[PDB]
């Protein structure tokens, strides 16, 4: 799991392996060691190597440096990543759909790590689905009605209107639902008391 | 001298609003590149092409060889993680039931089509159609094109048929008219706008694709 | 050159003697002797990658040679678009992708146990059962912590450029 | 075959270098794309512009050669009239706020409807909220908040 | 080559001559003449600041 973190070490480690390994080649000159073609020939005759060796190595830094910076945009790329997450998805909750993990986030713990950090989402996820039979809308007295907070469900007989994330049916009442138009529009409508509560209390 | 646009003056006064009394349901359009040809190329056959001699004086320079394929590698390695991200974004693949019924609303214009031997659809055939050895080798995707269709003809199925449910986990069926109804639950505009409009926004909604697969088969800039 | 000479069924002039490309390598040629037009092509190469369960695991392995016909190898061989893979048994039936050899095919060491290369699946399929007057509702919920990992800072390296090059 | 070296291998050095900047572009263009897929397809976006100019109702993935084409279904609003918008409205000397929605009036009627789409409906104590006294609110207006 | 020379617990072979490293720089030798292992320290160095 910790690989995105672990990989990154290596890169970097690997890298400079790489470059003090530059330090152990030829590049067409004599040897490989300033020190040894300084003792062994004059300067006259040294410098033509020298100057080999040292573009070589020049060359080589040149590369290092250019991975390195290629290398921390992608760096700076993920921690502009993880500062969001962190603004968003601990200091907040992110209603971006699997920024903060998959399923509905709760909330996120942000833990160091080394040259990283690591983000905890605790997210709620539905579990157990139940089929039911839906309608758009109900009409009780001609008047289309439609829930205001949740979906009109039916275990087949009678019809609840229950939130989306989590069956809890309730009773369809005046106070769950909204009129808007007649019956005549919506396509899928059914018919069904809708309960009215003053309706009890006017009769006592 | 350019215009920036045309000059519109608002018609603000501190207790004037304007609300709108209509709608259009419209399909846009948006590219974006996922991943980049997978090519690896041979230090050795490039440089040095079938030379002893050759090899010989490159293999003073050290580790360049190793550095480079390990950075062409690593690229490959990356578009294929692009492309797995952005599309194997579905556990299952879902698929759409042979009976549709989606409220009037007319997907078969991006739904996979049987007929053709990889199931693509339409306006992915569209898109295809549209957009066109010296030890340089050229690596093949991981994910063909095939699966790539399979993808995205699970990704629209899913969402079809169980709104944005199917992202949050165990993908639940519901219907499409519905599904609807909550889209427009969220962006501010009550539900019984979309049923008391069903036919006109389906009827939109068809135009717009048919102005989509024109676009994309006549302009391909 | 060096290449694969064969019959080819390009229309040279009479006074045209070679053909190139884009990459303005030698693609065709006239055989000077008998005025007969022949295709050039790259002599067979490629890649060869290891296929391997962790040593740990196993140490049977298969070797793709990537891009080249199952004809140009030396010497149990499958010809995926990806290349010749050799130590790998086809097997029709599809499971999820394990070590990605490409082009749709992965390969995967299992039941005696070799390796098999296969048609990689893509997860398992699921039919929505649809209609325009069901809605399915979930009943209960799971509390899933999961983790996300995403690097912040890499290491503060520093070379003395004067040191590295000529050191002292 | 030094100075052939040489320069090939510099040409070499460029193109990977190219390709790692090229390919870091795509890879930005990737996540960027990966998260449309998950914002706009898998669910629905709040953020501005981000799926489409207009309010985004849905988005719908088509595979291209190399790359995602998003077809992106938006609710725009087509065709506005002015209204006499009052922030609240006195019908006891008690202020009412639209619980949600916004005040709007033909000429001589006020109705309280959604913002977003032209619905008008009567006032009444379900549609607004009473807060304080009618001394306060600037822009207030009178009108009467029918009891059901 | 540069550097500083400290006693060290490494066990050479007897036919072995110098230690080297990842680095491929000479870590450790072994005295010609007194038959000890010494390791080799590049000379401290480090940047400047103010
Ligand atoms: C659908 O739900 C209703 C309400 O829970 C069920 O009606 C009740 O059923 C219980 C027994 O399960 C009885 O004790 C109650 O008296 C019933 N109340 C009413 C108002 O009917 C109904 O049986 C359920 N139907 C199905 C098919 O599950
Ligand atoms: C819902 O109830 C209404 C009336 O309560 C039904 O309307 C009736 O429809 C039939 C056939 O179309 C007519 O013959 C009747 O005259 C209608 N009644 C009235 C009062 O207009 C309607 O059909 C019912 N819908 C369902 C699905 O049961
Ligand atoms: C969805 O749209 C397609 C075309 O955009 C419709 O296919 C057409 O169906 C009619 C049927 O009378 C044929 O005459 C046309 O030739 C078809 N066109 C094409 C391009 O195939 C399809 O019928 C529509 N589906 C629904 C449910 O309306
Ligand atoms: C809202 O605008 C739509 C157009 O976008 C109107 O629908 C058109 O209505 C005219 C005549 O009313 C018809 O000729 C067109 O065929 C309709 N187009 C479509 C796509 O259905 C609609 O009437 C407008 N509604 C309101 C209340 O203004
Ligand atoms: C919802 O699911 C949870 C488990 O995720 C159920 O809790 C389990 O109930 C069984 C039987 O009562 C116990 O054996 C387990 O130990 C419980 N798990 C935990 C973590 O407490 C719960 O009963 C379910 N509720 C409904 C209404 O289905
Ligand atoms: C503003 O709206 C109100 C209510 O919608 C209109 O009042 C109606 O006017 C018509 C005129 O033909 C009468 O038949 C109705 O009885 C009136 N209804 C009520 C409840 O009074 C009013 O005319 C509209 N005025 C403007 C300028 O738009
Ligand atoms: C709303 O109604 C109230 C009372 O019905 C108005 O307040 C009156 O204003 C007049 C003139 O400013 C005074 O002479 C009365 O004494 C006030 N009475 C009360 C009870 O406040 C108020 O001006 C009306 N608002 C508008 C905008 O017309
Ligand atoms: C809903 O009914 C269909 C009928 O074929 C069934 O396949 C499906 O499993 C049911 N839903 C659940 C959650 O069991
Ligand atoms: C659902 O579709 C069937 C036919 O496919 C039709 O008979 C029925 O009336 C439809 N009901 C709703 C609510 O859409
Ligand atoms: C030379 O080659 C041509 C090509 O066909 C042939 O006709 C001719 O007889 C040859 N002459 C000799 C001397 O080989
Ligand atoms: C080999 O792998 C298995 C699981 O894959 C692990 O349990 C075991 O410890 C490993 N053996 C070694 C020597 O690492
Ligand atoms: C390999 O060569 C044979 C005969 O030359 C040919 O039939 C076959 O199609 C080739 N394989 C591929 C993948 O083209
Ligand atoms: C796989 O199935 C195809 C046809 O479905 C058949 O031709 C082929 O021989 C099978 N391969 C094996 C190894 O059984
Ligand atoms: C609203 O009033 C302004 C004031 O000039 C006018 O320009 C505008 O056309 C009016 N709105 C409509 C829909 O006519
Ligand atoms: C709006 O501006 C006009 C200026 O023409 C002013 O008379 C009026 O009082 C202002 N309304 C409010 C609520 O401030
Ligand atoms: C040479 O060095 C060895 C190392 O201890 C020593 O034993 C020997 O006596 C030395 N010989 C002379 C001539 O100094």
């Amino acid at each position: 799991a910790l690989g995105k973190l672990q990989d990154v070490v290596n890169q970097n480690a690997q890298a400079l392996n790489t470059l003090v390994k530059q330090l152990s080649s030829n590049f067409g000159a004599i040897s490989s060691v300033l020190n040894d073609i300084l003792s062994r020939l004059d300067p006259p005759e040294a410098e033509v190597q020298i100057d080999r060796l040292i573009t070589g190595r020049l060359q080589s830094l040149q590369t290092y440096v250019t991975q390195q910076l290629i290398r921390a945009a992608e760096i700076r790329a993920s921690a502009n990543l993880a500062a969001t997450k962190m603004s968003e998805c601990v200091l907040g909750q992110s209603k971006r759909v699997d920024f903060c993990g998959k399923g509905y986030h709760l909330m996120s713990f942000p833990q160091s790590a080394p040259h990283g950090v690591v983000f905890l989402h605790v997210t709620y996820v539905p579990a157990q689905e139940k089929n039911f039979t839906t309608a758009p809308a109900i009409c009780h007295d001609g008047k289309a009605h439609f829930p205001r907070e949740g979906v009109f469900v039916s275990n087949g007989t009678h019809w609840f209107v229950t939130q989306r994330n989590f069956y809890e049916p309730q009773i369809i009442t005046t106070d769950n639902t909204f009129v808007s138009g007649n019956c005549d529009v919506v396509i899928g409508i059914v018919n069904n008391t809708v309960y009215d509560p003053l309706q009890p209390e006017l009769d006592s | 001298t350019m215009s920036l646009g045309v000059e519109n003056s608002v018609a603000y006064s501190n207790n004037s609003i304007a609300i709108p009394t209509n709608f259009t349901i419209s399909v846009t359009t948006e590219i974006l590149p996922v991943s980049m040809t997978k090519t690896s190329v041979d230090c050795t056959m490039y440089i040095c092409g079938d030379s002893t001699e050759c090899s010989n004086l490159l293999l003073q320079y050290g580790s360049f060889c190793t550095q480079l394929n390990r950075a062409l590698t690593g690229i490959a390695v990356e578009q294929d993680k692009n492309t797995q991200e952005v599309f194997a974004q579905v556990k299952q693949i879902y698929k759409t039931p042979p009976i549709k019924d989606f409220g009037g609303f007319n997907f078969s214009q991006i739904l996979p089509d049987p007929s053709k031997p990889s199931k693509r659809s339409f306006i992915e055939d569209l898109l295809f159609n549209k957009v066109t050895f010296n030890g340089l080798t050229v690596l093949p995707p991981l994910l063909t094109d095939e699966m790539i269709a399979q993808y995205t003809s699970a990704l629209l199925a899913g969402t079809i048929t169980s709104g944005w449910t199917f992202g949050a986990g165990a993908a639940l069926q519901i219907p499409f008219a519905m599904q609807m109804a909550y889209r427009f639950n969220g962006i501010g505009v009550t539900q019984n706008v979309l049923y008391e409009n069903q036919k006109l926004i389906a009827n939109q909604f068809n135009s717009a694709i048919g102005k989509i697969q024109d676009s994309l088969s006549s302009t391909a800039s | 050159g060096t290449g694969v000479l064969t019959e080819s069924n390009k229309k040279f002039l009479p006074f045209q003697q070679f053909g190139r490309d884009i990459a303005d390598t030698t693609d065709a040629v006239r055989d000077p002797q008998t005025l007969e037009i022949l295709d050039i092509t790259p002599c067979s190469f490629g890649g060869v990658s290891v296929i391997t369960p962790g040593t740990n695991t196993s140490n049977q392995v298969a070797v793709l040679y990537q891009g080249v016909n199952c004809t140009e190898v030396p010497v149990n061989v499958f010809q995926t678009r990806a290349g010749c893979l050799i130590g790998a048994e086809h097997v029709n039936n599809s499971y999820e992708c394990d070590i990605p050899i490409g082009a749709g095919i992965c390969a995967s060491y299992q039941t005696s146990q070799s390796i098999i290369a296969y048609t990689m699946s893509l997860g398992v399929e699921n039919s929505v059962a649809y209609s325009n007057n069901s809605i399915a509702i979930p009943t209960n919920f799971t509390i899933s912590v999961t983790t996300e990992i995403l690097p912040v800072s890499m290491t503060k390296t520093s070379v003395d450029c004067t040191m590295y090059i000529c050191g002292d």
